């Protein structure tokens, strides 16, 4: 229920000169932490895959892939480009009653090996965020990884709001 | 001079569709009445009403006017043949809302919803909004037309909490959200057996909901006589049967299976079996 305040977005880089042309593709979810404590269910969690496609108006259809109860499971988002390159909130957000704010915000990328994705929401006067670790492949780093746990810390949360979820081949390759 | 009213109040309720314009009534001894006017203040929009009371009364009603639009209203005292300086405030009536918003049809992957379509005119439709309560992530939205009043959410996740939301539409503007939350169901097991009985002991089995991932079963037991004698135990998703042991020779049993999910349990599966 409790949650850990969220870090002041002088505190959150944006990594500079976006390309949305480069950004475009599968990535596979490879680390993850949020402010919302964890329930653990006996369970290692399963690894997703999310596909950001790049659109003529430069907006990305973004579709979340799972394998959860035994089916594939898809989620759709439209995100819309921000301030500044990098950037994106939800288009069409007072269509959503009491989602009030929508931030996503690539902090660190090189395209094709690595990305470090931070998202903030206010839903019902709960300020919510989290990072993503996405890789190109399933596997990275430890360097990388390391890198990851040292960002999400440097928010202020705490080394068990860390998660690296396993590799599988059900829904996220096909 | 007429004095003209004070203490003007605008009270547009959305749920009724009517204006209430109340003031606190002039000073000037020996007046006819009251005339108020409303007159949409956008020149392309709607039109204009006027009412009149008697001379003890300080309110009066207008309804049939259209939701979202502006109005200005005028209440003017009334002396035979001559009228104050009138007062004048402005009111944008809300759109309504929803107020018998139901579901049903409650499934693992689905929630029907009901609701009376509201008898206003320039409404032309209705939002549905599906957002996951726990993280506050959109999941589904979708547009009906004025005249409909049930809709079927599909795709979604067992033992999920959702808030479900049904807006009111005009051209150009909506009505506060009629939103709950409503649970998708958890399966329960199905079919309830028991075998190799003794005097003390029994095994329950039973058949798991098929293609879910459960936290676990749950399995409670009481003497039929004793009802409030509650034992429970907890057994694993992958498991389908447990051996009761420690009971009572020739008494009647009741002994319920309930599906869990994140905390959020089936109904139960129940049966009665005497050792």
């Amino acid at each position: 229920s409790d949650l850990i305040p969220a870090p002041p977005l002088s505190k959150v880089p944006l990594q500079q000169n976006f390309q949305d042309n480069q950004f475009h593709g599968k990535w596979y979810v490879v680390g993850k932490a949020g402010n919302h404590d964890l329930r653990e269910d006996k369970d290692p969690r399963k690894m997703q895959a999310t596909i950001y496609e790049l659109k003529e108006d430069k907006s990305y259809n973004v579709t979340n892939v799972r394998f959860v109860h035994k089916k594939c499971n898809y989620r759709i988002w439209t995100f819309v480009p921000g301030s500044q390159p990098g950037e994106f909130t939800l288009g069409n957000i007072k269509s959503w009653p009491g989602l009030t704010s929508w931030l996503v915000r690539v902090v660190s990328t090189n395209y094709n090996q690595h990305a470090m994705v931070f998202f903030k929401r206010v839903y019902q006067n709960r300020e919510l965020f989290e990072i993503t670790l996405y890789g190109r492949t399933k596997e990275l780093t430890n360097e990388l990884k390391e890198n990851f746990i040292r960002f999400s810390k440097s928010l202020g949360l705490p080394e068990n709001h860390i998660v690296f979820p396993v590799p599988i081949d059900q829904c996220i390759d096909g | 001079p007429l004095s003209p009213p004070t203490n003007l109040h605008l009270e547009a309720n959305p749920d009724t569709g009517v204006l209430t314009v109340s003031w606190e009534r002039s000073t000037t001894p020996d007046i006819t009445g009251y005339r108020i006017t409303t007159t949409p203040t956008n020149g392309q929009q709607g039109n204009s009403l006027e009412e009149v009371v008697h001379a003890d009364q300080s309110s009066c009603t207008f309804d049939n006017l259209s939701p979202g639009l502006e109005y200005n209203v005028s209440v003017y005292t009334v002396k035979d043949d001559k009228e104050s300086v009138p007062i004048s405030d402005t009111i944008i009536p809300e759109v309504p809302q929803l107020t018998d918003l139901s579901f049903v049809d409650i499934t693992d992957s689905s929630i029907g919803l009901r609701w009376t379509p509201l008898n206003s005119s320039t409404i032309i439709g209705y939002r549905i909004t599906v957002v996951a309560a726990g993280e506050g992530i959109p999941i589904f939205e979708d547009f009906v037309d004025s005249s409909v009043g049930y809709y079927t959410v599909t795709g979604l996740e067992p033992g999920i909490d959702y808030d479900i939301s049904v807006i009111t539409l005009i051209n150009g503007g909506e009505s506060a959200p009629t939103t709950l939350t409503q649970q998708t169901a958890v399966p329960p097991p199905t079919d309830l057996r028991f075998t190799n009985i003794g005097p003390d002991t029994m095994r329950v089995t039973w058949a798991p909901p098929p293609s879910i991932d459960l936290t676990n079963f749950l399995v409670r037991y009481s003497p039929v006589k004793n009802e409030e004698d509650v034992a429970e135990l907890s057994i694993s998703p992958s498991d389908n049967a447990v051996v009761l042991t420690n009971l009572l020779p020739g008494t009647e049993y009741v002994v319920s299976v309930s599906s869990v999910y994140e905390q959020h349990e089936s109904t139960p599966l129940r049966g009665r079996q005497k050792t």
